[PDB]
RNA sequence: GAAACGAUGACUGAAUCCGCGCGGACCACCGCGCAAGGCUAAAUACUCCCAGUGACCGAUAGCGCAUAGUACCGUGAGGG
RNA sequence: CCCCCGUGACAGGGGGCGGAGGACCGAACCGGUGCCUGCUGAAACAGUCUCGGAUGAGUUGUGUUUAGGAGUGAAAAGCU
RNA sequence: AACGAUAAAAGAAGUGAGAAUCUUCUUCGCCGUAAGGACAAGGGUUCCUGGGGAAGGGUCGUCCGCCCAGGGAAAGUCGGGACCUAAGGUGAGGCCGAACGGCGCAGCCGAUGGACAGCAGGUCAAGAUUCCUGCACCGAUCAUGUGGAGUGAUGGAGGGACGCAUUACGCUAUCCAAUGCCAAGCUAUGGCUAUGCUGGUUGGUACGCUCAAGGGCGAUCGGGUCAGAAAAUCUACCGGUCACAUGCCUCAGACGUAUCGGGAGCUUCCUCGGAAGCGAAGUUGGAAACGCGACGGUGCCAAGAAAAGCUUCUAAACGUUGAAACAUGAUUGCCCGUACCGCAAACCGACACAGGUGUCCGAGUGUCAAUGCACUAAGGCGCGCGAGAGAACCCUCGUUAAGGAACUUUGCAAUCUCACCCCGUAACUUCGGAAGAAGGGGUCCCCACGCUUCGCGUGGGGCGCAGUGAAUAGGCCCAGGCGACUGUUUACCAAAAUCACAGCACUCUGCCAACACGAACAGUGGACGUAUAGGGUGUGACGCCUGCCCGGUGCCGGAAGGUCAAGUGGAGCGGUGCAAGCUGCGAAAUGAAGCCCCGGUGAACGGCGGCCGUAACUAUAACGGUCCUAAGGUAGCGAAAUUCCUUGUCGGGUAAGUUCCGACCUGCACGAAAGGCGUAACGAUCUGGGCGCUGUCUCAACGAGGGACUCGGUGAAAUUGAAUUGGCUGUAAAGAUGCGGCCUACCCGUAGCAGGACGAAAAGACCCCGUGGAGCUUUACUAUAGUCUGGCAUUGGGAU
């Protein structure tokens, strides 16, 4: 019927971004554990 | 005293709606008219607390002031008995000679326009505020606070009266609505008189809908929920109970004195609600 | 457990030299000791990185990659 | 509300006028009642026909809050 | 097999290496409250030009939303920011907390909202309240003037400022009519020769003693200090005073005049067709918004955000020979967003996918009306495989002789029925209702006559089988069970008898309320609520009602005594050294709640039950009824959603009735708020009967459309030990094509059937096993959040 993914700009960077991720201990975490795996992806603020 | 209706709908017989025929039709004072939103039961963690609360109309703060000694020692006229949806009762319009308005409650009788007083110097007329010991015995009140200044709390739902005993000490006995006497610091404020509406406690509600349109979200019977859910239940049919009676929490209910056993209210309380 | 000693949470908070602490309950004896103040290189651990080697691999092996955390999946963490 | 009709201890009865309702028929919208088709589908849940609400406890956009033995639930251990 | 909806295509012309598919033309078919148009969210160059053809395209492609290159997007007035606040998120100091951290006032962030200055036309291949033309508006700084003394905040008040439903007058959009006005040409095929046919018929700005429904509206003096910290020309109370009708005020809109546009077309050039010039009319009549006048009127209970801009006062402050206000000229104009797709091939669905996606605009004819139905306009398409065949069978549809539920688990399905008007309408009732009950009759075309119209009654005529002629369009009734009702529910096998509900009932709770989230004396909900309130629990409208048992459990209360922890107190025991002594152990009495114990408590948990004997073979259809726990069923009901015996017995209906209805009572095993028994009405509930209608059936037939089959194009799947894979009897681990024997059988394929290959699919979900697991339960075990409780610390003086 109707799907799980309706974007959201908004939503998609308040949500997952990078003021978001850093504002969070385990971001900071999510981060540089990311950073290491060498991710061009960091965040999708980097979209 | 109360409209009712023909059946022409189903529901639109046993429902029963107020008499507010003497109700001087305003818009409640804008410098007085304060927001309030709602709060489905949740709290500043999210979570419902509470329990079944939900919606039903747009709601407003009308502050009324209960400690009147900020202006007793002068009198004001009433002007106008509108009505408040967040209280039980009806509410009415304070016109200070000297200029400021303010908002009290409004109790039984007390006609739109009789000028009320303030202060220990006040006759016991309907809606004077009036220290308790200055109180006749066996009067009839309303509005009482717990200590002078502090804010009135009790006897504020429709049509109540809290009955001075008499005096004492400096705690002056009084008659609790419930059925409780209690000892009030005699330095304590009233408003003298029961405090109206009083049909209140009859309307029928008489729909679904009247109910949802104060915000009370559908009830629920434990006995419908599951084991993961809650105690009561399980079973194979419009099943009994199989254990003592008792809340979500397990913390019986039906006869369970539930009060805190040591208090400093202890000593003030010469009687129990019973 | 016969539970010494240290160690602290709550109650108590002694002696300072003819004194204090321990010697696995506890006592005498007889021994080892100076609580309540601090710093301290050295040997030791690791290895993102640099170099040298190899009865280690040579394209399903070897890191995941002869390179790429990319293509691709995932709203995301993450997988790859 | 407004007139005439009614006085056995009786709320009443007609006409005007009025616009009430979890009223009614019914599109949009909201929902899935029965059958059939579809079942390596057109689609990981739908199509046609039929049916339910359709001013109410209604429908919906946007911003936002609550979560894992936790949330949320007009209650099916459903939903997250 | 399939090529992704059965909206449908033909012929000509062109291009190319090649064309059913690409480009012109002329038709046909489909959408038209959309399948048109405009936005938002999302996407990201998909837009336009020129080119390409590997792959993407379900075929083909010369084509494309794919490939290449190049271009395209323009704002002081639109939208967001340079302003505001809501929910929410934050947040120095502040309150807490093993850490990370959790709170939290002011302030700040936060549009989905408040605020706010521009409209009409023109055009690129591609932009448009941006650019260009025409005429506006707003803020800002300077200057010449009118200056000629006040300006008016980080505080004051006013204002901003709000609900649903229904509705009066005026009006615009915008649409219809016509021998209005303008323009165009023509005579068709029997006629028409215009009184026919086609098309167009006012947008902006400015003024104007012109017309105008609607709508807002008072004013000034004085008092009270005590109202807004204070101030106070203000704001609020009190008082006085003022030509009620009103005028004061506004002008949606229309009429006039002017000016700028636009306008059917007409002309001219010319290159898969456009570039450029020109330009007529501008009427009467009618309809009419959800729009505007507007913050209008009335009714209603559920009682309808905040803040800035804004308007008014005063405080300081610098001024009071440059204070405001104003006119005019100059001058200035920040930041991002503007392409295109945007109900879809461009977003979310892995896809060029029968799904999903929020707001606006959405013409005409016919129709009681309408966003309804048929057909259309503007616009948009014919959904990216084609062609033929005209078997079985399959899907969607038409018609149907005689019969009419014989079908069957059941009328499942499908027909009946169908709109508007007029007649008429039952038991039952809570007097609302049932109810569109039922059952009838009318409906089209013409002429005359009346009436309030487009319209309609009446009268007479006319035609066809029929006149809501086509499409949209209720089958109805009798009687039960369950629930009262509208609602809710298992996303993706259950929509109900579930659940909620209004109502009633028990209890709990006196405010830092219980109760609930919680590192936690934080903070929060409860609630800015206050016992006519709040929590929890149960029943479930309404109506008559709701009995008997307090012994066990729970709960409330009671206190004599039995008691019970640490702690208080240590008589006495012993270890040791000569010893003063250090020490190990430890008894009496005292001692907390709680349990034992005494009583009370059912709309608390619950309870309201055992049994007697019959002729015969160790036995079957049947018996009438005395009654141990605290009591042993009051009303009402009863073969039921409950019934074992079971198709109980009787009655009704049927030709015939395990079903159904009434009664019966021997209730295996109804019963009173886990409600009892009823009840109008309601029901996509459930059960039986009827009337009507019918291919459901007897029993199928003919026809149609889409498949299946044939040809050209692209071309999957699950399965698969390997096969060169017959039948009967038998044997074999017991169901053999493979062994035995005997029969039969030439090689290959095609369309079809579903018996077999214990056919495929998922290591069976039933069952047993595992000292496997997880959910749930309690008076199974153990802890434990929480919570009660004595002592200890915060913790103090005193009087007796
Ligand atoms: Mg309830
Ligand atoms: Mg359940
Ligand atoms: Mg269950
Ligand atoms: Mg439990
Ligand atoms: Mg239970
Ligand atoms: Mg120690
Ligand atoms: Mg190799
Ligand atoms: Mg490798
Ligand atoms: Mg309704
Ligand atoms: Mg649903
Ligand atoms: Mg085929
Ligand atoms: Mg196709
Ligand atoms: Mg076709
Ligand atoms: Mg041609
Ligand atoms: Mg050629
Ligand atoms: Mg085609
Ligand atoms: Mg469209
Ligand atoms: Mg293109
Ligand atoms: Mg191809
Ligand atoms: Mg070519
Ligand atoms: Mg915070
Ligand atoms: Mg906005
Ligand atoms: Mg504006
Ligand atoms: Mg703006
Ligand atoms: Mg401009
Ligand atoms: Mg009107
Ligand atoms: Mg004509
Ligand atoms: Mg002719
Ligand atoms: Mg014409
Ligand atoms: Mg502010
Ligand atoms: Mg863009
Ligand atoms: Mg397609
Ligand atoms: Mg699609
Ligand atoms: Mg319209
Ligand atoms: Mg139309
Ligand atoms: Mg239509
Ligand atoms: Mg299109
Ligand atoms: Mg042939
Ligand atoms: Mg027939
Ligand atoms: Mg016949
Ligand atoms: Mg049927
Ligand atoms: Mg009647
Ligand atoms: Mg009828
Ligand atoms: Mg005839
Ligand atoms: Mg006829
Ligand atoms: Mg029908
Ligand atoms: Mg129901
Ligand atoms: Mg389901
Ligand atoms: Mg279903
Ligand atoms: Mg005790
Ligand atoms: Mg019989
Ligand atoms: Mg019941
Ligand atoms: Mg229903
Ligand atoms: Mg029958
Ligand atoms: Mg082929
Ligand atoms: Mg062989
Ligand atoms: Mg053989
Ligand atoms: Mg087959
Ligand atoms: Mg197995």
């Amino acid at each position: 019927m109707k799907r799980t993914y309706q974007p959201n700009n908004r939503k998609r960077a308040k949500t997952h971004g990078f003021r978001a991720r850093m504002k969070t201990k385990s971001g900071r975490n999510i981060l540089a554990r990311r950073r290491a795996k060498g991710r061009h992806q960091l965040t999708v603020s980097d979209e | 005293a109360v409209k009712k209706y023909k059946p022409y709908t189903p529901s639109r017989r046993q429902m029963t709606t107020a008499d507010f025929s003497g109700l001087a039709k305003k818009r409640p004072e804008k410098a007085l008219t304060e927001a309030l939103p709602k709060t489905g039961g949740r709290n500043n963690r999210g979570r419902i607390t509470s329990r079944f609360i939900g919606g039903g109309h747009k709601r407003l703060y009308r502050i009324i002031d209960f400690k009147r000694r900020d202006k007793s020692g002068v009198n004001a006229k009433v002007a106008a008995i509108e009505y408040d949806p967040n209280r039980s009762a009806r509410i009415a319009l304070l016109h200070y000679a000297d200029g400021e308005k303010r908002y009290i409650l409004a109790p039984e009788g007390l006609t739109v326009g009789a000028t009320v007083n303030a202060g220990p110097e006040a006759e016991p007329k309907l809606g004077n505020a009036l220290p308790l010991r200055f109180v006749p015995v066996g009067a009839v009140v309303h509005a009482l606070e717990l200590v002078p200044g502090k804010g009135a709390q009790l006897a504020r739902s429709a049509g109540t009266s809290v009955q001075v005993q008499g005096k004492e000490s400096d705690y002056v006995i009084v008659r609790l609505p419930s059925g409780e006497l209690r000892r009030v610091h005699s330095e304590c404020y009233a408003t003298i008189g029961a405090v109206g509406n009083a049909e209140h406690k009859n309307i029928v509600l008489g729909k679904a809908g009247r109910s949802r349109w104060l915000g009370r979200k559908p009830h629920q019977r434990g006995s419908a929920m599951n084991p993961v859910d809650h105690p009561h239940g399980g079973g194979e049919g419009r099943t009994g109970a199989g254990r003592v009676p008792v809340t979500p929490w397990g913390k019986p209910t039906k006869g369970l004195k539930t009060r805190r056993k040591r208090k400093t209210s202890d000593r003030f309380l010469v009687t129990r609600r019973k």
